[PDB]
């Protein structure tokens, strides 16, 4: 009756230690809680203490491989929470160990990116040790759980094995990211920390379109525009407020890029009167590195937008079945395991997946829009300069 | 613009009416969103008109400069001031482009914010609708109408 | 604050006064009537598909 | 823009600063110099998190030893009378705060239990020590974060004893006076030297025209900081024509000193612009000699009234004596 | 050889000093100034040693009373529920840390236990007092943050207001202000007296050529500190030949002043050797006006621009005027 | 072992001063009791800090 | 508080046992000698000399 971590099966006899403590499925689950609880307690006072700006804008190495890893790691953790709630539907016992370990892992992951972001702005890499002593701490225990699921021959049929096997790789991937930061900056137990300075474009106080120089999530969310929009509501926009554009988008820099493309396009092709074909090749070579990025985001955005209609089909199909009988149909080691063929059949799970897919789809579509616009606006600047 | 505004606003209110009818709980959930949405709408409008007006102003000199450079090309080159005029263009082109770039950023900020708000509505409408149909036996077609 | 005024009453009155009495109310009722049918056809579809 | 604000909050953009490394001591210092409500939240979170973290591992040890398993009298648990995580939370609270009820207590032959008890006590002692140190230094230093020194919004240039004098009024809003008050006045100007030197914010120190030529000032009733503009004084060429707002002629008055109660040296800088300087005006007398004591009408503290005075230039004033 | 290092380490050698006191009270100061990892190690060791030492003596007392011998007897033990040294260690932990579980409790059996309980509590109370005392002293050291002032790597001799003057640059990297700042300039030379005296390291005060004729300055932006080389200075006999590395000359600049936030005095000594004195150079202007706030370019803090200056002697230069 | 306000007065004396005799102790299955124990412990510690700070 | 006074307990500024009077740069000069034992500097040191006599 009381909320029990392992459960109340057979007079709470799931807490036995005999035949090895590591062989107990509850304990390996409990060991997973610990690294998350460690990081929450360790870094919570640290984020509460810290609570021009150019000097605090340097980006750590792997600034993109961390955010995309966190988001996919957040996604699999949402799936783990959803799967665990499916697993305890059969038994009357709460079985809190199915989702609470995973649930607060997602909470701890959010704090890790918040804590890392604070270190990214405030250039204090020496604090980027808690995450290191956490990531391996979050990896070691997870590997134990994975091996134990392999020890009981769970197999890929069970959804938990697939998520755990995927989630350990995600923890492994970003563990490499953390030590990569150590290798470049060389601040821990090293002799000469390599000097990294913020980009010279933002050093001047005359840059206010800080789109290149911002975290990846705010790159896809345009969070930096909130300050400008709020400022707009009081002080009318003048050219003083919109300080000049960064060096990556300046008309002169664009013309240099356009000019260098023409030299490449006219050197090898001697019979190039700089006609339509030569100009088109010049435009493609100069701005292809961004047009493809816009297309990649746009193609991914189109594919994700289709998951919404599929999600509706799954939701309404499950709802039309008046039986409304749900069960995982198996209990591998005293804990019921749900399969993938039924995980994507649940209405609530499908609705959550639809919400997550919608978030991703809209971000990618809007990200593709801006990339195309920036390339289009940049080409206009370069084309006008060449015509003049 | 008048026709598009009327259709767009009528489609919007039609959608909220259906979702509230499909799930009355959404009415409660409409109170927060319709609050924050106004803020997003109000701030964007003030940030748009200014930006739009600024964009139009910044187009006037650039194009005019082009006309001068062809009506007075001989004098321009005779004075040996081509380098200064090239720099004048680059400043003009940068001013116009950043005016346009910020307008697009303002457009995208509104679009993403409204997209998230609409995505939250989908979750709220879905959650309430499945709960109604599993327990209170809501019509399956009504669930489909709410989600669509 | 003065610049950020939409001037809705002035502009709406100009269009309303120029349009008159008949062609203004007709557009409002016609546009509303068209959209209430669109809600109805989806709603009727739900009942029929049910 | 001005390099010193009226409220004494100087603001100069220290752009392009070499990246001095950051240390954990800065974070520790930030904890010490935090506000009062924030300190309570930090320490309450620190105490609660410490108990919770150790309660979690106490639960692990009991679970790994079979203590959390159903009843069995043969085995002796690493911690007696530990059943659920609620008991584990209570046991950690008792150990760290040293309440020690004794219903749940440590037992022998469980070396991990002894080790964590040592670790928890050592951690608890260091956490408590930090809290006492933070609280102890908070009462000492945070009391000296109040600036009760008021200058005049607008200064004057008047005619006292025949010689022109630049005057401003400063008063004390705290009953305890500032001990050993030193006043420093500096004219800030982009004075390009005739030899060719150019400096953007050259500071020229200005004398005080005190009774001894020093910089000591007694602060009981507000007084006028009057400096006689002479040939030595750079204000020898001051004119109302160069008194407009867009003129590079700014005065900085700094009254350093130590408050008797605490002993911490205090500084309160103020900046006066040419537009903020009112030529040919006189400060209103303040101290009225009542029957028993002296009355100070602080309402008319920084109010300046006109007076018929010469309006020529102090450099041109030398001709009148000649 | 140098009088004071460029950073301010002041590399000087002391020798032939009489027997220092080396009392007991100084060793505590050594404990006060320990590093954070070392202080933690010292205190963890002290607490653990105290717990263990008393744990041994409680075990010995239980052994002496014949209480840990197996077999229940009517003789009440000195301390109850003690059956091993591990139990004895736990009881010592409970008494000293004042947890006091109560599973193992003192009894009125033997007065030796009562006397030794007093000793453990007093030692535990005094150890906490020492630990808390050291924490207070060490916490101030964290708030200290002393060395954060910057000086140019090389000083100049330039022409300000027409007159030659020695000049250096001072900068405050700290955001916080330094109240009651003071500049002290000194010439460290080997000068001989007309009576035969040969002072090894003579230090001559050098005026700062301030407006008020004082040593007070005000550092909010990097400033030029210059002394006008005139007839009242030991540099009046300078020459371009006095630029070799092994030339007998040295300039010391001292920036005293109490930090506003900390409220304690800090010192920043720097030295300029003859090879670090650059004739015919000027300091580039640094502060650039901006719409938002005045901007300071700290990259060019030490950068200089060459300017033709009289390559003569000040005695001949001033007289020729 | 709570039987009157006198016993309750003694329990608060034991916890705030951190004596903890153990005759009256906090049990489980009463989360409200646990929450106030945390609140009373925090309040007692902050009062001691004020007293120690004021003494300094 | 005793910990605070532990650092300030001892002072180690050394003065010469006896003084001298010998001309320096032609001018007659009284002279004493001063020194510091501890490595730590004494900041803002100030020397005040006084002639005490019955007049
Ligand atoms: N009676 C007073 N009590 C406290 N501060 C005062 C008083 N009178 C003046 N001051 C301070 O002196 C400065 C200006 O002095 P002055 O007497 O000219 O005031 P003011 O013209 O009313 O200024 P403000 O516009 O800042 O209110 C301000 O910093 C103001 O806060
Ligand atoms: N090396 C040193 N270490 C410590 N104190 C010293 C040292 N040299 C001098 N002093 C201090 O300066 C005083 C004068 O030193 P001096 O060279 O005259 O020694 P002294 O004649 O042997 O001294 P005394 O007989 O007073 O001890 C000494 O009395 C002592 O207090
Ligand atoms: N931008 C700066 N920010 C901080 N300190 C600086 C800066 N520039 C110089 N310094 C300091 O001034 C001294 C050297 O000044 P200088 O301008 O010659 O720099 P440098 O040639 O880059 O020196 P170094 O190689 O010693 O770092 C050093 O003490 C250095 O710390």
């Amino acid at each position: 009756m009381p909320l029990a971590f392992c459960g109340t099966e057979n007079h709470s006899a799931a807490y036995r230690v005999d035949q090895g403590v590591l062989n107990n499925g509850c304990f390996v689950d409990a060991l997973n809680v610990v690294p998350h609880v460690f990081l929450l307690f360790i870094t919570f006072p640290i984020l509460f203490i810290g609570w021009i700006h150019h000097s605090t804008w340097l980006h750590f190495p792997g600034h993109n491989l961390r955010w995309i890893l966190t988001f996919i790691l957040l996604f699999v953790l949402v799936c783990e929470i959803a799967e665990g709630i499916l697993s305890d539907g059969v038994t009357e016992s709460r079985h809190l160990h199915l989702y609470m370990p995973a649930g607060m892992a997602f909470m701890a992951a959010i704090t890790s990116v918040v804590y890392y972001h604070n270190i990214e702005t405030s250039n204090f890499p020496k604090l980027l040790i808690a995450l290191l002593i956490y990531w391996t701490l979050a990896f070691i225990t997870k590997t134990i759980k994975f091996v134990k699921f392999y020890d009981h021959a769970i197999g890929f049929s069970q959804l938990r094995f697939c998520l755990t096997g995927l989630l350990v790789i995600l923890y492994g991937m970003l563990l490499l990211v953390e030590v990569n930061v150590i290798r470049v900056r060389r601040y821990i137990f090293f002799k000469t920390p390599r000097e990294v300075k913020p980009p010279e474009d933002l050093q001047d106080l005359g840059v206010r379109f800080l789109q290149p120089f911002v975290n990846l999530l705010s790159k896809g969310t345009y969070w930096w525009m909130n300050a400008f929009i709020k400022t707009a509501h009081k002080k009318p926009i003048d050219l003083r407020a919109i300080a000049k554009l960064p060096i990556a988008m300046r008309a002169l820099t664009n013309y240099q890029r356009l000019c260098v493309a023409f030299d490449a396009q006219a050197r090898k092709d001697t019979q190039s009167p700089q006609g339509a074909r030569a100009i088109w090749r010049a435009l493609c070579h100069a701005f292809g590195r961004r047009l493809i990025l816009s297309s990649t985001f746009r193609i991914l955005a189109d594919l994700l937008g289709f998951a919404g209609p599929l999600c509706i089909f799954g939701i309404v199909d499950h709802l039309g079945k008046e039986n409304h009988v749900f069960q995982p149909k198996t209990q591998f080691l005293g804990v019921y395991f749900v399969s993938s063929q039924e995980f994507l059949g649940n209405a609530y799970v499908l609705a959550v997946l639809l919400f997550l897919a919608l978030l991703l789809q809209r971000t990618f579509l809007q990200a593709s829009y801006y990339v195309a616009i920036e390339t289009g606006i940049n080409l206009r600047g370069a084309i006008q300069t060449k015509i003049y | 613009t008048l026709e598009c505004l009327s259709r767009s606003t009528l489609l919007c209110v039609s959608a909220l009416t259906v979702i509230s009818y499909v799930t009355p709980v959404f009415l409660v959930a409409l109170l927060p969103l319709a609050v924050v949405c106004y803020f997003i709408q109000k701030y964007f409008r003030v940030a748009s008109r200014d930006l739009q007006q600024l964009d139009d102003t910044t187009q006037l000199p650039l194009v005019s400069h082009f006309a001068e450079t062809v009506e007075g090309l001989t004098t321009i080159r005779a004075f040996r001031y081509e380098a200064r005029f090239q720099q004048k263009l680059l400043e003009y082109t940068d001013s116009n482009n950043i005016a346009s770039l910020f307008l697009t950023a303002a457009n995208r900020w509104l679009e993403v914010c409204m997209e998230y708000i609409g995505a939250c509505v989908v979750l709220i409408a879905a959650a309430t609708s499945i709960s109604n149909s599993l327990h209170r036996e809501l019509s399956a077609g009504l669930v489909g109408l709410g989600l669509t | 604050l003065h610049q950020r005024a939409k001037i809705p009453w002035r502009a709406c009155t100009k269009y309303l006064s120029s349009a008159g009495i008949l062609l203004l109310s007709l557009l409002v009722f016609s546009q509303l009537l068209k959209h209430m049918v669109l809600v109805a056809i989806d709603y009727w579809l739900a009942k029929w598909t049910d | 823009a001005r390099f010193v604000s009226k409220k004494g909050n100087c603001n100069v953009a220290h752009k392009n600063i070499r990246e001095q490394g950051r240390f954990l001591q800065d974070v520790f210092t930030t904890l010490v110099d935090l506000k009062w409500p924030h300190t309570l939240l930090i320490f309450t979170m620190s105490f609660l998190c410490s108990w919770l973290l150790f309660a979690m591992v106490w639960w692990l040890i009991a679970f790994a030893h079979g203590d959390l398993a159903p009843g069995e009298g043969t085995n002796v648990p690493c911690v007696t009378s530990i059943h659920s995580f609620s008991s584990a939370f209570l046991f950690s609270i008792e150990v760290q705060v040293t309440i020690g009820f004794g219903g749940r207590m440590v037992t022998e032959e469980c070396p991990l239990a002894i080790l964590i008890l040592i670790v928890q006590n050592i951690v608890g002692l260091m956490i408590n020590a930090i809290m006492l140190g933070c609280i102890f230094m908070k009462t000492a230093q945070a009391h000296r974060r109040a600036e009760t020194l008021i200058f005049s919004k607008h200064a004057v240039i008047t005619l006292r004893h025949g010689r022109l004098c630049f005057m401003l009024r400063v008063g004390d809003l705290r009953k305890s006076m500032i001990i050993s008050a030193t006043i420093h006045m500096q004219v800030v100007r982009k004075t390009t030297s005739p030899e060719g030197e150019v400096v953007p914010l050259h500071q020229v120190d200005i004398p005080m025209e005190n009774g001894v030529g020093g910089n000591s000032i007694f602060l009981v009733a507000p007084l006028i900081i009057y400096h006689v503009i002479d040939s030595n004084s750079p204000l020898y060429d001051l004119a109302p024509s160069d008194l407009h707002h867009h003129q590079d002629l700014e005065i900085i008055v700094i009254l350093e000193g130590v408050v008797e109660t605490t002993g911490i040296t205090t500084q309160a800088r103020t900046s006066y612009l040419a537009d903020e300087i009112l030529w040919g005006q006189r400060f209103v007398p303040i101290v009225a000699e009542e029957d028993g004591r002296y009355s100070v009408d602080y309402s008319k503290f920084g109010n300046t009234v006109k007076v018929p005075t010469p309006l020529c230039t102090a450099r041109q004033l030398d001709e009148d004596r000649s």
